[PDB]
RNA sequence: AGGUA
């Protein structure tokens, strides 16, 4: 039992027990990039896979072939903490065994010659962290998993647009891993079609031409045959008493001699029954029924050799002559039935201009590029590399199980590459499927679309480098030599780790991790998208995509995406859903034996889940696995209904499995609209981290789970002993059964404190544990931020009141008491970043000096001799953080300005200021200082002092884990010394260095003696290298881009508080904008005389249909009930067993609880702390559809000594007179969202204008003006607004002189303007004119 | 050399990684002087202007 | 590229003819604003107005330059706030919401500076702005010159905005808290302290509220003096004794003179306060409507904030037969599925039965839930017990129309209902739960569906919209009203117009403010009592209701003579004004604005057989 | 790119 959950027990409701622990919620991303750079003894995903399809490299003529023998990665050259110091990636050195072989030249193959390159250096690849995330720039970034669909074929169905003709159609899409895509569609004629990409259609027989088909070959393929015996008159036919399906009798239906159906007659099941019980063997039949039949193969005369019949013709009077008469006594023909194989291939042979091999593939090379004389052989290689080159065309495992799967073989694998069995298999399924034997298949189903991991995306986009770097390799193989040269001077490895590094850095599907909840990092990690290179444009809608699905179920969290126009796109994976071995989405489900569900499980995939019936996790079980509803509720074929429970085959492992992290975090989520929940779940990813993050009261019991899951929690990896503790570093003495043989010694933990995160907001992590604390492995050490005890704690709980208050909460608006600001809650910290680049420009080196022309002393007093302000200083906007100057080039005076200057005796000054102000609106503390100076560039003192600063932190840290170390030594070294005859009398008063000037007689113990002596001074050597390795990284600079001299780089810490304007919400979904902060003494207080913190509009509840926002508050009211008693005993301080028997109780209340009782727990160091931390209230977990009832929550409420109606009157602040009937008031979590009311000010009245049009926009420090679109425009023109329009036009927008002039009018004192011309339109005529069109301004 | 071997880029170029804002929304003129600096400019000529008024004539 | 752009020209327009002098903020709650002031805070208005700034402390000559002047400001000295309380004393300031779908998404008001960051919007502003407080953005300009002041001043401005450019009834009117006090204050109890007592004037009764002598809702006689406007416009004091409840009397002290007190003696829900006010605006005038506006707001907030109407969790009581009912509908159903498997019924038949019967329980559990929540109250008047309207608070919010409809609270406490899956089909089982007893996995799962939907279909209709209010603002761009009469009789024979077998839509309200084209006798005698082509304002409209004229000749602008614009009669009056439209109002712009905007809230036996009259007619 | 209305 944890340890972590004994400081904090929280009251979990929940009537079914879970048999399947939360997942490693980050398994995704860690096992794709396992699976991407792990070595593999085979064919498998990753690196090894993209190098054994690339390689071995064959030589265009040489014989100089270049093989793969295997990849190694180099350690690091830079820890994640120094990449994110330095601003340089985190990434891993490829290197690669490699050897070239000269075979026998010139003459059959067979090796004469290799040479082995080792370790060869072709990139350097990003190394994944240990939180699932890549540091690239300085900035740590998250590849989103993306979902697309899966290579394979698509049955689909074409609607909604029938060339003129209705009777939507049927198309096959093969869709290749990598490779052309391949199209098969149907036509309103009943014509099939090939299109090679989407390129124009040709008759679908052109391929099978291009595969070497004859016409009878591709007749025998796909009808069957019918046999006519030339026979007595005008021959018979051998009839299958089973072909006869829906047909009418044109044909006398003759059977054992006599005629059984009469022509005109319609034939039912009857008669079919009858001719098969009668087994009829042969049918005469009238020659009209045979005109209309088609033939299938070739005839020439037999004793002639004379052509009279060939494949696929109508059959006629005189054919029919003419084959009886040349000698045949066997005629194949097709069968042609309108519900059986239809008239779709011989038509579309019909339609085939072309009858062999040579003339398809100048079809196919004709289509595919316009023109292009078709010469045989490059139509043939066109056609070859089309489909079956291995390394242009691919389909993969997926791919290939795919295919075999949706053509029904028991193949699971096979070449990638398509062979002519795989094409004509797709051609008779489509053919089936518009008989309408065969299904058509979604585009939706999560079992064809596939999830490309991390690790598939780098592993195709390094497949792409290893392709361009062929083409280079080949090319060098014949234009270098073609003998011995040694083949690291002939790799290039720019361009693989070129593309690699825009691979990771610049794509769509490369994001900075959202970074200011723990729950918003495992939100984007476990993030799905169905954007990005190869998945879907945003240009849908394309309703089906966006809409869910019902395979979602389990898979996909339904209720969390995006509101914008990317919704339904942007989906999160579920809580317990992993991808497959193929890459789609498995979910588990506990096997369920016909009478005892199991508690083993079975991870079900999309298509397996169809074929089994699946119970839902609200059924109730009691003892092992029993049902107790005869007919239960589930799911079978993606339709709810009622089965009996002895047919049921999986259940649902849990309850929470349906949702995502965020989602699955909000409480009474089935209280709530999904659109509301939505809402909240997105919400609650914006949470901005608190100084005060104490926990939520009303949790779900995933707040541990993220907490620990994400990396944002420091914890211990090895248990043990808390050795030492500091705000800084956590040090573990590890467990005797923990540490490796030898020394181990201790385990360190360094916490990250106060840095920037990617939304600006403050990271850092505080010791949740104490001195001599007994720690195990997967305890919470550090809380990190909105973390407290283990706990994820993004917002804060805070007492609610549900009423109308003046109205200053009217549309969704909050009400905050003063008490809020006043406790210094919701009060953030926002780290910001400022960077001042000293470059050098041809006007003359930049500079950083703290003297700076014509400037106040009071900028001067801020910074040192250096030029930058010292660390710590508080600086407001438009302070000189650093004193940068640039030299001044050529000076143009105006005559008064040379009039002045001939006066006061000035001159012009030989360098302007160019100091790094503090950007205007902004203030805070200048907590860190960043001094980058390029290796060759002489050092400034403040970069000397910043790295003698980190050297001396860095040797401080060495020093500790070398005395503790040699300390141990030194214990054993006097345990050793002592043995072999007493010494410890004279040793004990040594000092510890002076132990080993000790002898001893020959012995074992002067042997280890000696071995240890060689141990310290084999440690003191290990000391002095880690000092001079780790010197070398603080002493060197960094290599920065070409142009800069210095970069200085300026944290600033904003203590930013809760204040009117900022957006608040909860996790329902309620939301708002803080009205004004009142006077404590003003908020509705109770009979008690607790005044409420915050008062939300009551009218926003049933209209949005969040209830579960009210059910939160009356559990807050409950769990806060159970904290103020809980209080109050520890206040009279009872006795140990008073607050057990309390805690107990309030443990125990509840129906059918999972929860587990004590005394399980210490007597009475664990009691007072549980009560120490429960003091504020009771937390209580809601499972997100186990939660719960009503019921429940009115008995704690009553253990709390609360009404039962959870709700109270209170008197108002203003008058002291109770509100009529009471009101409801609980303790809700409230979440403070990062859209901060500072950073949402722009104002402007003069500024950045810019180049190409005249229109104000620009600047991070002040922006542009507000955009004045066409809506606001009509909204003039629909008043009688003319002056304002056209100061919206031209003074204020375009107007440069009439900017000007209205400028000074208004300093002068003067309200008129002139019109003129905006220069937009200035602009416009003059790109008219720029075209081969005049454009005027003509007068009257 | 370094720097000059890069070639300029295109302000078509979105800002971001594909945000419908282009470079070039956000370049600022610096050839156009501030009205701040207009208005001080006008009222220094009208300063100088007075005060050659209240000297002599040659 | 550069020329052709989306949506229109790109720097010419849009996107976007960025503007100088503009701010943005977020936006909170301006509940002690009048009407015609905004707040705006310290920051964004020291910001606004620099050159403001400059001119005036150079006039008084605080600073010697413009270099000195903002060395002060940037100072942000004492001395420059009180230069820019005088800037911002009389300046008035644009504000505009994000989107701008009709004229009032721009509306001027005057700036009142307030400590802070966020702009304090007017509360009965924010239903014209489609604002609502949960993070919105709103921008604010600055109308530089003399004239730009007055033109907002005149047009700009909140309080002559007051009408919908869309239709005559207000477009400020209370939408939700202020309407939820208001009902609470009128809406009367069955026994409460002080029934029965004789009050003269409503400063007794709030004299006995507020001193918690009497309930603030409680049948009382109260000698009350209604002003009602009669002869010429003159005002006829008539004092009786009016039997009503306090809380009536206290908001008949609100109520301006001139008003019958029959307007404020009932239940006031959103219709009834804005056909009060519609009454005030049409009786009155502007000036009483804004002053009543405005006083209304207040007291509604301050009697809301007084009632203490919160929602817990025993006010969506469970209606008794909802068991029974989903039992029942259960049974009936699987009556249905076992018959078809018999093969009795079609498979297409079965569905509709078994769609019909859970339609039927879900309409029983309905209407259930409403009969225990509507007369939820069962208190004894003096001992005899008696079922009146519920005091219960979502029933308030239901009733008052303040937030929540009777579907709204249908999902809450009776049963959610059916809802569609993927196909748009009506699924064959619906969600037996409601939101107080919560939803299990699969049904919430089935509910998804629908919210996706919900949301795509907003964002697509959305974009729709705003590409067909553009479509119109091209098509009516030139349009303007150039003179003030033409002269033709032509025009539209204009009717109430009945769709299927009854009247939807009146004849008056589609006439009203239109001008006439024939002098249209009555249906009786031939006698004119309409003039020749004149404005039909509210009494020739009551005229008309009188003698029940079948239809009227009404002069169209199609039919209007004028070339390049058209006259003013053929438009009519409709602006924020019950005169005649102005020479020069281009009505193109607004037409397309009030087509456009409410293209968001757009998303979509005995017929035929016997035609069966509803009522008695020739 | 993500997020807000």
């Amino acid at each position: 039992y944890s340890y972590t959950e004994k400081k904090r027990i929280r009251k979990d409701f929940g009537k079914r027990p879970q048999v399947l622990d939360v997942p490693y919620l980050l398994s995704i991303q860690l096992d794709s990039f396992q699976k991407f750079i792990e070595q593999d003894p085979e064919g498998q995903y990753g690196l090894e896979a993209a190098f054994r399809s690339v390689f071995p490299i064959q030589s265009y003529s040489g014989n100089s072939e270049l093989q793969y023998v295997s990849y190694r990665l180099g350690e690091p050259v830079f820890d994640v903490q120094e990449c994110q110091i330095r601003g340089v990636t985190y990434s891993a050195p490829l290197r690669v065994k490699l050897r070239l072989v000269i075979y026998e030249r010139e003459a059959p193959e067979g090796t004469v010659k290799d040479i082995k390159e080792q370790e060869v250096y072709m990139g350097e690849i990003p190394l994944m962290t240990d939180n699932g995330t890549f540091v690239i720039n300085g900035t740590e970034r998250v590849i989103v998993s993306q979902l697309h669909r899966s290579p394979g074929v698509f049955f689909d169905s074409d609607k909604g647009k029938t060339h003129s003709s209705g009777k939507v159609l049927y198309n096959a899409r093969i869709i290749p891993y990598r490779g052309s895509w391949l199209d098969f569609e149907f036509d309103p004629k009943d014509n099939l079609f090939v299109r090679i990409d989407r390129r124009r259609k040709l008759p679908a027989t052109i391929i099978l031409r291009a595969l070497n088909y004859t016409t009878e070959q591709i007749l025998d393929l796909f009808f069957e045959k019918v046999i006519f015996e030339i026979r007595d008159n005008k021959l018979q036919m051998e009839l299958v008493p089973e072909r006869l399906r829906g047909e009418t009798a044109s044909f006398d239906i003759e059977a054992n001699g006599k005629v059984y159906v009469e022509k005109g007659r319609r034939i039912t099941a009857r008669h079919i029954r009858q001719l098969e019980k009668d087994d009829v063997k042969l049918i005469e039949v009238p020659v009209e029924y045979i005109a209309g039949k088609v033939v299938a193969k070739d005839y020439i005369d037999e004793s002639t050799g004379e052509l009279i019949c060939a494949a696929n013709m109508e059959l006629s009077l005189d054919l029919l002559a003419k084959l009886s008469q040349s000698g045949h006594k066997r005629i194949e023909t097709l069968f042609t039935n309108d519900l059986d194989h239809g008239p779709y291939i011989s038509e579309t042979l019909r339609v085939d201009p072309t009858n062999d091999r040579l003339s398809a593939l100048v079809e196919i090379y004709r289509m595919m590029r316009p023109g292009e004389p078709p010469t045989r052989e490059a139509a043939e290689s066109l056609f070859e590399n089309l489909f079956f080159s291995e390394d242009r065309y691919d389909l993969s495992a997926v791919g290939r199980m795919k295919f075999n799967r949706s053509l029904l073989r028991e193949e699971i694998e096979g070449s990638g590459i398509l062979s002519k069995d795989d094409i004509i298999d797709v051609m008779k399924k489509l053919i089936d499927i518009r008989n309408g034997k065969g299904e058509v298949d979604d585009i939706d189903h999560l079992g064809n679309r596939r999830i490309r991991s991390v690790g598939e995306m780098a592993e195709n986009q390094f497949r792409v480098g290893l392709v361009r770097v062929e083409r280079a390799v080949k090319e060098r193989l014949s234009l270098g030599d073609l003998d011995t040269l040694m083949p690291q001077d002939m790799i290039n490895a720019k361009p693989i780790s070129a593309a690699v590094k825009e691979f990771f850095g610049s794509s769509q599907l490369s994001q900075f991790m959202d970074q200011n909840n723990p729950l918003s990092e495992i939100t984007h990690k476990r993030r799905i998208s169905a954007l990005g290179p190869g998945g879907l444009t945003r240009e849908r809608a394309g309703f089906e995509v966006r809409d869910v699905h019902p395979t979602h179920y389990g898979r996909v969290c339904p209720i969390e995406t995006p509101e914008g126009p990317n919704i339904g796109l942007i989906n999160s994976l579920s809580v317990y859903a992993q991808t497959n071995e193929y890459g789609f989405l498995e979910t588990p489900y506990r096997k369920v034996t016909d009478g005892v569900v199991t508690d083993e499980i079975h991870y079900l995939s999309a298509i397996e889940e169809g074929n089994y019936v699946i119970a839902q996790a609200n059924s109730n079980l009691d003892e092992e696995g029993h049902f107790v509803e005869d007919l239960v509720t589930c799911r079978s074929k993606g339709e709810s209904s009622l089965f009996s429970r002895d047919q049921v085959d999986y259940m649902d492992v849990s309850t929470q499995q349906v949702v995502s992290v965020g989602a699955s975090l909000i409480p009474f989520l089935e209280h709530d609209d999904a659109n509301r929940a939505l809402m909240g779940a997105n919400m609650q990813r914006q949470a901005v981290p608190t100084l005060r993050a104490d926990k939520p009261l009303v949790g779900t019991g995933m707040e541990r789970a993220v907490a620990v899951d994400s990396g944002v929690t420091a914890v211990a990896k090895r248990g043990g002993v808390v050795q030492y503790v500091d705000a800084s570093r956590i040090v573990i003495k590890v467990n005797e059964d923990e540490m490796y043989p030898g020394e181990a010694g201790i385990d360190i933990y360094n916490l990250t404190k106060y840095t920037r995160s990617n939304q600006n907001t403050c990271i850092n992590q505080m010791p949740c544990v104490s001195l001599g604390e007994p720690v195990e492995r997967g305890d919470v050490l550090a809380d990190g931020p909105s973390t407290d005890l283990g706990e994820l704690a993004l917002g804060q709980n805070m007492r609610v009141a549900f009423m109308p208050w003046n109205g200053y909460n009217f549309e969704d608006s909050i009400l905050v008491s003063e008490r809020v600001v006043q406790e210094d809650r919701f009060t953030t910290i926002h780290i910001q970043e400022l960077a001042c680049v000293s470059r050098d420009t041809k006007l003359g080196p930049e500079e950083i000096t703290a003297d700076i022309p014509n400037v106040g002393e009071a900028a001067l007093s801020k910074l040192d001799e250096s030029g930058i302000v010292y660390i710590g200083a508080e600086v407001t906007g438009g302070d000189i953080l650093v004193g940068k100057v640039t030299p001044k080039g050529e000076t143009q005076l105006t005559p008064e300005e040379k009039l002045l200057r001939a006066i006061f005796g000035e001159k012009a000054s030989d360098v302007k200021d160019s100091s790094l102000r503090v950007p205007n609106g902004v203030s805070g503390t200048v907590i860190d200082v960043q001094v980058f100076t390029r290796d060759g560039v002489e050092k400034d003192k403040r970069a000397l002092e910043i790295e003698e600063m980190q050297l001396k932190q860095a040797k401080k840290d060495l020093s500790e884990e070398l005395q503790i170390l040699e300390a141990g030594l030194f214990s054993r070294i006097r345990a050793v010394l002592v043995a072999g005859g007493v010494e410890a009398e004279k040793l004990d008063k040594l000092p510890r260095d002076r132990w080993l000037e000790l002898g001893l007689t020959d012995e074992e113990k002067q042997n280890q003696l000696e071995q240890l002596a060689e141990q310290y001074d084999e440690l003191k050597h290990e000391f002095e290298k880690k000092l001079e390795a780790k010197r070398r990284k603080i002493t060197q600079g960094d290599d920065l881009a070409p142009g800069v001299l210095k970069i200085v780089k300026v944290y600033l810490a904003v203590k930013r508080r809760i204040q009117p304007g900022d957006k608040m919400a909860g996790r329902h979904g309620n939301k708002g904008v803080i009205s004004k902060i009142n006077p404590i003494e003003d908020m509705p207080y109770d009979e008690n005389g607790t005044p409420v913190d915050i008062v939300l509009n009551p009218l926003g509840v049933p209209s949005r249909m969040n209830i579960g926002q009210i059910l939160e508050t009356h559990l807050g009211m409950a769990a806060k009930g159970i904290g103020d008693k809980i209080n109050a005993m520890l206040k009279q301080q009872q006795e140990v067993a008073k607050l057990r028997e309390f805690i107990q109780r309030a443990y125990d209340l509840g129906a059918d609880v999972r929860q587990k009782v004590d005394l399980s727990t210490f007597s009475d160091e664990e009691v007072m702390r549980l009560a120490e931390n429960l003091r504020k209230g009771m937390p209580i977990a809601t499972p997100v559809f186990d939660g719960a009832k009503e019921a429940e929550i009115k008995e704690l409420l009553k253990l709390g000594d609360l009404p039962t109606s959870g709700q109270i009157r209170l008197y108002d602040g203003r008058t002291g007179e109770q509100f009529e009937r009471p009101v409801t008031v609980g303790y809700m979590y409230m979440l403070k969202l990062n859209h901060l009311v500072d950073d949402k000010m722009h104002a402007r009245s003069t500024g950045s204008y810019s180049l190409v049009t005249q229109q104000p926009l620009g600047g991070k420090a002040q922006f542009g003006g507000q955009r004045f679109g066409e809506m606001e425009v009509w909204a003039l023109e629909a008043y009688g607004a003319a002056y304002t329009l056209q100061e919206m036009l031209t003074v204020k927008s375009d107007d440069v002189n009439g900017r000007t002039k209205m400028y000074k009018n208004i300093v002068d004192g003067n309200h008129q303007m002139e019109p003129g011309m905006p220069e937009s339109f200035n602009v416009l005529l003059k790109e008219i004119r720029s075209l081969g069109i005049n454009i005027e301004l003509e007068d009257e | 050399v370094l720097k000059i071997a890069k070639e300029p880029i295109s302000m078509e170029t979105p800002i971001g990684d594909d945000e419908d804002s282009h470079l070039g929304d956000f370049i600022e003129d610096t050839t156009l002087e501030l009205p701040l600096d207009s208005a001080t400019t006008e009222s220094l000529r009208a300063a100088t202007h007075d005060v050659l008024a209240g000297l002599t004539a040659r | 590229d550069m020329i052709k752009g989306k949506q229109g020209r790109f720097r010419q327009n849009l996107l976007g003819k960025r503007v100088d002098y503009s701010g943005r903020s977020v936006i909170t709650v301006g509940p002690y604003l009048r009407l015609h002031q905004c707040g705006l805070p310290k920051k964004m208005a020291l910001e606004l107005f620099k050159p403001f700034i400059y001119g005036k402390l150079e006039l008084r000559g605080l600073a010697t330059t413009i270099k000195a002047a903002k060395k002060m400001v940037e100072r942000e000295e004492a001395v420059v706030w009180d230069i820019l309380d005088e800037v911002i004393r009389e300046h008035p300031v644009l504000l505009n919401r994000a989107p701008t779908l009709h004229r009032l998404g721009i509306q001027a008001f005057e700036p009142v500076l307030i400590e802070g960051k966020a702009i304090q919007l007017h509360p009965l502003v924010c239903a014209a702005y489609n604002a609502d407080f949960d993070g919105d953005q709103m921008a604010v300009h600055v109308p530089l010159t003399l004239e730009a002041q007055l033109e907002a001043r005149a047009l700009m401005m909140s309080t002559n905005n007051i009408l919908s450019p869309a239709n005559g009834e207000p477009i400020i009117v209370p939408s939700q808290d202020v309407v939820l006090g208001l009902y609470y204050m009128t809406r009367d109890c069955v026994n409460a302290k002080g029934e029965g007592m004789v009050l003269t004037g409503p400063k007794e009764a709030e004299r006995l509220y507020r001193s918690g002598l009497a309930s603030l809702h409680a049948r009382v006689k109260v000698r009350i003096t209604e002003y009602e406007k009669d002869a010429n416009g003159e005002l006829v004091a008539k004092t009786s004794l009016k039997d009503t409840t306090v809380g009536r009397a206290i908001l008949w002290m609100i109520v301006p003179k001139g008003l019958p007190y029959s307007i404020v003696n009932q239940a006031l829900g959103k219709k009834a306060i804005s056909k009060m006010l519609n009454t005030c605006y049409r009786i009155l005038g502007l000036k009483p409507t804004v002053i009543f506006a405005d006083q209304i707001m207040y007291t509604g907030f301050a009697y809301a904030a007084r009632s203490g109407a919160s929602v817990g969790i025993d006010d969506m009581v469970i209606p008794e037969k909802k068991h029974e009912i989903i039992s029942e509908a259960e049974a009936e159903v699987a009556e249905i599925q076992e018959q078809f498997q018999s093969g009795l019924v079609t498979a297409g038949e079965r569905y509709n039965k078994v769609i019909d019967i859970w339609a039927a329980a879900n309409d029983r559990v309905s209407k259930a839930m409403m009969d225990n929540l509507q007369t939820e109250t069962v208190i004894n008047r003096d001992g005899q017990e008696e079922k009146q309207v519920s005091f219960n608070s979502i029933y308030m919010m239901a009733d008052s129309g303040a937030r929540g409809s009777a579907a709204q609270i249908r999902q809450l406490a009776g049963m959610r209902g059916l809802m569609a899956k993927p196909d748009g089909s009506i699924i064959e089982t619906p969600i037996t739960a409601n939101f107080r007893e919560g939803l299990n996995v699969l049904q919430y799962f089935i509910s998804t569906h629908g919210a996706r939907k919900g949301l795509a279909d907003t964002a697509l209709k959305t974009a729709n919209s705003g590409y067909l209010t553009r479509r119109l603002v091209d098509v009516a761009q030139d349009l303007v009203v150039t003179e003030d009469d033409c002269g033709t009789h032509e025009g539209i024979m204009m009717t109430p117009v009945i769709e299927g077998g009854d009247v939807k839509e009146p004849l008056r309200d589609r006439v009203l403010g239109r001008v006439t084209a024939e002098d249209v006798l009555k249906p009786g005698t031939a006698d004119i009592l309409v003039p020749r082509n004149t404005l039909l304002h509210e009494q020739w409209c009551d005229l008309l209701e009188e003698n029940s004229v079948d239809a009227v000749k009404v002069r169209s602008v199609v039919s209007c003579d004028t070339d390049f614009g058209v006259c003013a009669h053929c438009y009519g009056r409709d602006l924020a004004r019950g005169h005649i439209i102005n020479k020069g109002e281009a009505i193109g712009v607004i037409a397309a604005q009030s087509i456009g905007e409410p293209g968001t809230q757009l998303t979509m036996a005995a017929a035929e057989s016997s035609i069966q009259v509803k009522n008695k007619g020739s």
